[PDB]
């Protein structure tokens, strides 16, 4: 699924 | 954790003109990598849910008016409305989308200044329904008035008095930029009937003298 | 445009609720949700995040022992659960849907929790006439509980010049009013009627305003 646009994309996804 | 703190707290501004509020964090929202900052801005109404204005501290969302800028970088942040309107009031706030816990601000109140205007009061005795079953309640109506700074005094056969009095507000209307306030006194059907004249006093920065709206209960 | 969510909630101090949110309009699979929190008159508080991807969630610590999140993907349904309720959970929770393939927030309408051991009350209705150019006319909502009530004039027909007050809680019981403002001329020539709707207590009524 595409990133979360207005979250930073380094913390995505959760571990 | 990243601190989110906004200023002011509260803002009156008049129509058409440009407003500035702040968003500060305690650390860089800056990504090295995609050199964006990752602060977003959001609008609550009245009443409504909240709505996004603004993503990566610049970026307006699809349908957001141009009349909302965003700007700032690191740890200054700023959110501008060029030519306020009477629907921009609102609670705007900011949030941490660079890292967990993505906090939200405490918030910046918008209101709007509109020329003085003052209160039209009407005073209710209480129904003969409510008397039937052992209450009594006086109400008293202050509609659509300018600045909000108002006190209310209920005199019972000339003295005053502080139990039983329950007041509320409504917001700031959003087109006549208005206050209207409600308050109402409770007593018991016995309690009530042992008095005779029953008196609301306002007093607002309209008028010198207070404004007075009153009746007896013996008459008709 | 906007995200389902479950009805209010009327929950006892020490017990638990779960609270839904349906995305209708998208599969939940692409979604990215959070739960947002804000007390009476406060700020917005984030609770945390469901990912998509795998199923995990994120927390603000201060929400890790009294939040769950979690997903039926089959019903397209998010859910928050919260257990050992308090006063400080009185609130109304947001569900936010973020979906990026259009860069698009959506926000549900919330749910209102109230944490309180009253019971539910049905309203006395009270009609207020004038003492006895314009003509202001009243309606007195008291003794109710829990919220909300809904209040129309003339079935709605009449809306303007009307102001409805935000309900006051004071001993486990709200006390609402409205005034609506017409001109001299259309009362009491023509009828006018308060009508007031207390879902909680399934219960209705209608009073009219008449002159002393």
């Amino acid at each position: 699924v595409k990133a979360e646009t207005r979250l930073n994309p380094d913390l995505q996804p959760t571990e | 954790d990243i601190v989110m703190t906004q200023s002011p707290s509260s803002l009156t501004v008049t129509t058409g003109e440009k407003v500035t509020m702040t968003c500060k964090s305690s650390q860089s929202l800056l990504n090295s990598r995609t050199q964006k900052n990752y602060l977003t801005w959001y609008q609550q109404k009245p009443g409504q849910s909240p709505k996004l204005l603004i993503y990566w501290a610049s970026t307006r969302e699809s349908g957001v008016p141009d009349r909302f800028t965003g700007s700032g970088s690191g740890t200054d942040f700023t959110l501008s409305i060029s030519g306020v309107q009477a629907e921009d009031l609102a609670v705007y706030y900011c949030q941490n989308n660079y890292n967990y816990p993505l906090t939200f601000g405490a918030g910046t109140k918008l209101e709007l200044k509109r020329a003085d205007a003052a209160p039209t009061v009407s005073i209710f005795p209480p129904s003969s329904e409510q008397l039937t079953s052992g209450g009594a309640s006086v109400v008293c109506f202050l509609n659509n008035f300018y600045p909000k700074d108002i006190n209310v005094k209920w005199k019972i056969d000339g003295s005053e008095r502080q139990n039983g009095v329950l007041n509320s507000w409504t917001d700031q209307d959003s087109k006549d930029s208005t206050y209207s306030m409600s308050s109402t006194l409770t007593l018991t059907k016995d309690e009530y009937e042992r008095h005779n004249s029953y008196t609301c006093e306002a007093t607002h920065k309209t008028s010198t003298s207070p404004i007075v709206k009153s009746f007896n209960r013996n008459e008709c | 445009v906007q995200l389902q969510q479950s009805g209010a909630e009327l929950v006892r101090p020490g017990a638990s609720v779960k609270l839904s949110c349906t995305t209708s309009g998208f599969n939940i699979k692409d979604i990215y949700i959070h739960w947002v929190k804000q007390r009476p008159e406060q700020g917005l508080e984030w609770i945390g995040r469901l990912d998509p991807a795998n199923g995990y969630t994120k927390y603000d610590p201060k929400f890790q022992g009294k939040a769950t999140i979690t997903v039926d993907t089959s019903s397209n349904t998010a859910y928050l659960h919260l257990s050992s309720l308090t006063s400080e959970d009185t609130a109304v929770y947001y569900c936010d849907g973020y979906y990026s393939y259009y860069d698009m927030d959506y926000w549900g309408p919330g749910t209102s929790v109230t944490v309180s051991s009253a019971k539910t009350t049905a309203p006395s209705v009270y009609p207020l006439a004038p003492v006895c150019s314009s003509v202001t006319l009243g309606c007195l909502v008291k003794g109710y509980f829990p919220e909300p009530v809904t209040l129309t004039w003339n079935s709605g027909s009449l809306s303007s010049g009307v102001h409805t007050f935000p309900a006051v809680l004071q001993s486990d019981l709200y006390t609402l009013s409205s005034s609506v403002t017409v001109t001299s001329s259309t009362w009491p020539s023509q009828s006018i009627t308060c009508n007031v709707a207390h879902p909680a207590s399934s219960t209705k009524v209608d009073k009219k305003i008449e002159p002393r």
